[PDB]
Formats: C-alpha cells, structure tokens, sequence
C-alpha cells in the first residue's frame, strides 16, 4: 500500500534523491522514530522545489503521524504549501490537520505524560489567516492575527519558529496595505528572533532585502540602518545585482552626500516603477538626515 | 536488595519515543521502573530508591529516598520526552544527591537506563569515573540507546570504574529489538548482581 | 483462532498498564483527605 | 508570569535573615547559599516578608553542578501556609557576591514553583557595597 | 475438549470482562479526587 507510492517517488527521483525515499521505508519498520523524523526534515527543507512533495507528504501526514514529533507534522505541510500556487488546496489540507491533533491529544497527553500539542495549534491559525490575505480577504485576516495575539501573551514563552511566523504573517499584511513603516518594523522583529530552520536561504533574503529597503527610504523617520547591517539579511549578502545600486542609495544616506545620491537616482527613476513616482519622498528624507 | 540506595536516572531523550519496545519505549520504561523498585522493596525494606532526570540541560530531583512507590509513580506519570541525555553532568550530581540517606550503610548504586549515544566528549566520562570511584559509587547501564545507531564505547567507561568499591559497575546489554524493556531486564541480574563486599 | 491468541498478548499488557494507573489514583484520595 | 513587580519593598528581618542562614550552613568564601523567599504577590509592590534557608550543595570543579532538595521546598512551603496563608513562594534569594549565569538555570527550577516570576534578591551578607548592598 | 484453544478462550472472556472493569474504576476514582477538592 505504501509501497506503491514510496516506488513512485523513487523513480521520478534522481539516484541522488534515492537514499533519502529509502531511509523512510526502512526507519518506518524498524520502529526508529527519531530517524523516521530524521530523515524527513531533510526532505522538505530543499526537495520541497520538486513535487515529489505531494505524494510523499499528504500520504504521510494522514497516515503515521502519530509516531513524530507534531512540530515536525506541521513543518512538512508549511513546505507543502509554500511552492502550491492553489488557495482551495490549501485551505482544504490545513482544516483536516486541526481535526487530526485534536483527537491525537487525548492519547498522547498521559502516555508521555507531558507533551504540548497547543504548538500546532498557533501555527495552523497564523498560516490560515495568511491564505485569506492572498485571497485578499483582508477583513478575516485581521481578526484571526488579533486574536493570535492574545492567546500568545497567556503564555510566558513560545518556540523561535512560532513568534517568527506570527511575524511574517504580520509584515505580509502590512506591505500589502503599504503600511511602510508598520512592515518595516514587524520586519525587524523578524530578523532578529528567527527560526532555526533553514528554508530561508540566500534568495529569501534578497526578496525580503527589496522592501525592507524600499520602505525606509520613503520614510522621514526611519533610521535603523546599523541594526539592518547587522541582522542576517545584509551580513551575509551584498555582492548580488539587487545589492549593488539599492546599497549604493543606503552608503549614499549615511555619507550625507547629495551630489552622489542625485546622480544614482535618475537612473533608477526608469527602471523602478516604486521610485519614479515617489521622487518627493527619496529627497526629503536625505536633508533631514543629514 | 539488603542495605542499598540505588536512585534511578531515567532518561527521556528524544529517542525515547521510538516504538521499538511496545507500545512505545517510554511506556515500556514506566513498567521497568515499577518492576525493579516493587522487586528491590520485597526482598530487603530499607532498600530504597529515588528518581532523578538524566534528560533537560540540568537534572531535576523528582523524588527523594522512599520506600514508596506511589512517591515514585506520581513524579513519573507527568514527564517530559524532548529532555536530552547529558550523561557527564548527571554523573557528578548523582552523586550528590545521595549524601541524604536513610541511613549510612547503605550503599552508593545508580542504575541508569540508556536510551540515546553519549552526548558528550568520551575522553571526559573516562576522568568523571575514576571521581566516582572513590567514594566508591558504582554504576550500571543497562545498555540500548548507544547501540542503536552508533557503536558500544561504554565498555571502556565500566572497565575503569570498576575497582573494589561497595558494589562494582556492571554491562547489561538488552536488544533493541522488539522484547519487551522490562522482560529483559527481569531476566537481566538486577538483584543477582554483586559487589566484592 | 489465529488473530484471538495474537489478540491475547495485546490486552495481556493492557492489563499492567490499567493496574498502575489506578494505583497512583488510590494514592492521591488517600493524600487529599488528610489535609482536610 | 504576572507582570506586576513595579516596587520591591524589603523587611529588615530578611536582611537579618540572610546572613543568619549563610552561617548555620557553614557555607563561606565562596561557597553559595540559595534559600526561598516568601512573601505577597500578584500586586505592584512585591513585600518580601521572610526568607528560610534550602538543602544546597555548591560544587567548584563544575560551576553548573549543584544540588537542590526539590521535595522539601515543597513540604516546608505546606507548613508555613497554616501558619500564615499569606505567605507564598515568591523566589529564592541568593548570597552573591555576584550574579551568575548559573543563576539563570536555578531560576528556571523556581519558575515551576512559582506563578509569579521568580524574585532574584541577592543579598551580599558581606555588605561591601558602600549603599545598598541588596538589588532585586 | 482435545481442541487446546477451547480451553483458551475461557482466560480471553475474563481479560476482556477485566478490562471493562477497570476503566469503570479509572473514571470514578478520578470524580472522586474531585469531590473531595470541593470540599478541601
């Protein structure tokens, strides 16, 4: 039964891609269920670009959940549906889950004896909320983030991972009503609390470096430049094309010097669209500062 | 077992999880822990027992020295499986905790279930038993976390404990394979081990 | 007449882990009433 | 926990306390004493009524290796609740010197106990500082 | 009979007719810790 679907895997998998689909059958057996868990998280962390997602993870996810850690149940469906490009897919698949934990507790609770199982919960909500802001459903939106929010000060502390994707639904909302300063702050908030997991990578950063940028710019107020050097995003990269001309605008703020900014600026006035109309704005800003 | 204190470390790595003894191994080790302390009581009643974490960064006293195994099952029966095994510090405060007893003559024994590989530098377990040693605390593993994905290094550890101490330092090796963790240990010697007193 | 033996381990261990249970509950009435 | 530590207000027989309980465990010279603080809580100002020394055992060889008698923070805590309600587990005070990072593990231990945050008084029985020779 | 798993069945009633017993005990031993907090 669950043969048949490892086969398929295996086949439209590259040899390299082979040992990882190998290791689930055998640690399932063999009743491991820390390299069950193992084996796993290396999957979704970077076969996630491949579908191979799909038939591996709702599969699983329906079926021998119980065994792994909750946190690790609810990581694979995040990647699942981080490359779907379907809203009814995802909406489906989250509900289903919730259903799941909720019985699961009964069990599980006076088995171990202690176990949380509320990790799940936030993090199924956070990720609710942001499908309708995509959908551009606004309104519920909101109200499940507010609500987030209280629940969240009950409890003393939370895992990185859980207040990082508080976050990031947050700042979503935020770009997307052009609340500059809003996103720009949440967005630092972000940085400096993130989670250990390494689905960020180097492009994440770069599409994330955009509109941090972009937002402190326009603004006549914000001047947490050291603080973005030195957080993760900008530390590790800065010699990409996105980091050539938008870093040469934040030297130019920070030398003071309006003659260099003058000349950088008309050129970037054709080729970015965010830049032509809010001209006003980008010299206002740097007399105040200087 | 006659004038003894034993307190057991019951350790609840991450691998303690793993379904390998029915239901789960967790489980299973609840009913380990019940069947030696019922089995040590019977025999000899100053013999007597606590329970203390081998998991979390720093170990936690769940109970004190008790002919009572309703003391002991009720720490148990709310514990934690995301601790993790840091063998090199539970050593030196197990120790500790064994200066309180019931009495003087009995002796120093900790039995400790292994459920994950060493966590810690192998050359440093080697210096911290020939500490225990001293004060001729002895030790014995009952062994099947460290050969579940990594090799035995124990055995170099329980040579050098062992010296004429009150009870000496034992290997007990269980497979990890489906056997049921308290069936192994029933017919591992829990009570026909032996010190050189 | 198989699976009602292989059946029989399974309730077999049931029945310790139901015994333990009760145990502790015992203890805790006995531990309440003294207080009061 | 609660949020509500805005003022600590701190009897003088605490003071007399601390280093009452530092000598009668012969702990000296860098050699640590962690006991229980009692008092009110869940208000603005926290009132540190009475302290009572702990089983603690210090080790040097390994600064993150000590002993607490966990059972008997518990017990002695039922006894003075008869004595007087008012008083709860409100955090554990230690000697000093200094603060440490050891500190913030042991704190961790009283979190449990507590359903306030934990109140770190540390006394310096020694009292070098020209002031104050107690911060909270 | 000769049939050894007849006989066997006799031990299976009473492990099942246990069973039932012992969570009608579990419930009932935890409403009983209750009332005695309302009262405590």
């Amino acid at each position: 039964e669950i043969d048949t679907i490892l086969s398929t895997l295996r086949m439209e998998a590259d040899p390299s891609l082979h040992p990882l689909f190998e290791q689930f059958e055998k640690f399932y057996e063999e009743k491991l269920w820390f390299q069950l868990s193992e084996s796993l998280t290396k999957f979704f962390d970077d076969a996630k670009s491949t579908p191979l997602r799909l038939r591996l993870y709702d599969n699983f996810v329906s079926k021998f959940y119980d065994k792994i850690n909750q946190l690790s149940v609810v990581k694979y469906l995040l990647a699942s549906l981080k490359d779907s490009k379907d809203f009814d897919e995802s909406l489906k698949y989250l509900d289903d889950l919730k259903a799941q934990f909720q019985e699961l507790d009964s069990k599980k609770q006076r088995n171990n004896g202690s176990k949380d199982h509320g990790d799940g919960i936030l993090l199924i909500d956070s990720e609710i909320a942001r499908t309708y802001l995509l959908k551009n459903d606004l309104v519920k939106a909101r109200d499940l983030l507010d609500d987030l929010e209280k629940t969240l000060d009950k409890k003393d502390s939370i895992p990185l991972r859980i207040t990082n994707s508080f976050y990031s639904t947050n700042s979503q909302y935020f770009k997307f009503k052009n609340d500059f300063n809003s996103f720009y702050y949440t967005s630092l908030l972000y940085l400096s609390t993130l989670e250990p997991s390494t689905s960020i990578t180097l492009a994440e950063r770069q599409q994330l470096a955009y509109d941090l940028s972009i937002s402190a710019l326009l603004g006549d107020k914000i001047y947490n430049f050291g603080e973005l050097l030195h957080h993760p995003i900008m530390e590790t990269i800065v010699n990409d094309s996105n980091y050539d001309w938008l870093f040469q605008l934040l030297n130019a703020l920070t030398v003071g010097d309006f003659d260099k900014f003058d000349s950088l600026i008309k050129v970037q006035i054709s080729k970015i669209p965010i830049l032509a109309q809010h001209e006003s704005f980008l010299r206002q800003k740097i007399c105040l500062m200087t | 077992m006659v004038l003894e204190a034993t307190v057991l470390v019951i350790d609840n790595s991450e691998y303690s999880r793993n379904g390998d003894f029915p239901r789960t191994r967790f489980e299973a080790q609840i009913d380990s822990v019940e069947f030696i302390f019922q089995a040590k009581r019977n025999s000899n009643p100053e013999n007597t027992v606590g329970l203390i974490s081998g998991a979390g960064a720093n170990p936690r006293v769940l109970s004190t020295f008790t002919a009572e195994f309703g003391k002991i099952l009720a720490g148990l029966h709310d514990t934690q499986i995301e601790g993790k095994l840091h063998m090199a510090t539970a050593l030196q405060i197990a120790q500790l905790t064994l200066k309180h007893r019931q009495n003087k003559v009995q002796h120093q024994r900790i039995v400790a279930f292994v459920c994950s590989p060493i966590s810690d530098s192998r050359d440093e377990l080697i210096r911290l038993a020939k500490t225990l040693k001293k004060n001729n605390v002895a030790v014995d593993i009952i062994n099947f976390g460290e050969i579940e994905q990594n090799t035995e290094l124990l055995d170099e550890f329980i040579a050098a404990v062992n010296n004429p101490q009150e009870e000496t330092s034992h290997l007990l090796t269980v497979t990890p394979g489906p056997r049921l963790l308290y069936e192994n240990i029933a017919s591992s010697p829990i009570i026909l081990e032996e010190g050189s007193s | 007449t198989q699976e009602l033996q292989t059946r029989a381990k399974l309730l077999d261990n049931e029945i310790r882990i139901f015994r333990s249970e009760l145990q502790r509950l015992s203890h805790e009435n006995n531990v309440m009433l003294e207080k009061i | 926990m609660s949020l509500q530590h805005e003022k600590v207000t701190i009897a003088p027989l605490v003071l007399l306390s601390a280093l009452d309980h530092y000598e009668r465990t012969q702990t000296k010279e860098n050699k640590r004493c962690v006991g229980v603080i009692l008092g009110d809580a869940n208000s603005s100002t926290i009132r540190v009524t009475n302290s009572f020394a702990l089983p603690f055992e210090e080790d040097e060889k390994n600064s993150d290796v000590w002993f607490l008698d966990h059972n008997y923070i518990e017990n002695m805590n039922e006894m003075c609740k008869k004595i007087n309600a008012k008083e709860k587990l409100i955090g554990w005070y230690h000697s000093g010197p200094k603060l440490r990072a050891s500190d913030l593990k042991i704190n961790e231990l009283f979190k449990k106990y507590t359903q306030n945050n934990p109140l770190l008084l540390i006394v310096d029985v020694k009292q070098q500082g020209v002031g104050l020779p107690t911060d909270a | 009979e000769q049939e050894a798993h007849n006989k066997a069945l006799n031990q299976f009633k009473r492990k099942l007719l246990e069973h039932r017993r012992y969570d009608d005990q579990l419930k009932q031993r935890r409403q009983n810790i209750r009332d005695l907090e309302k009262l405590y």
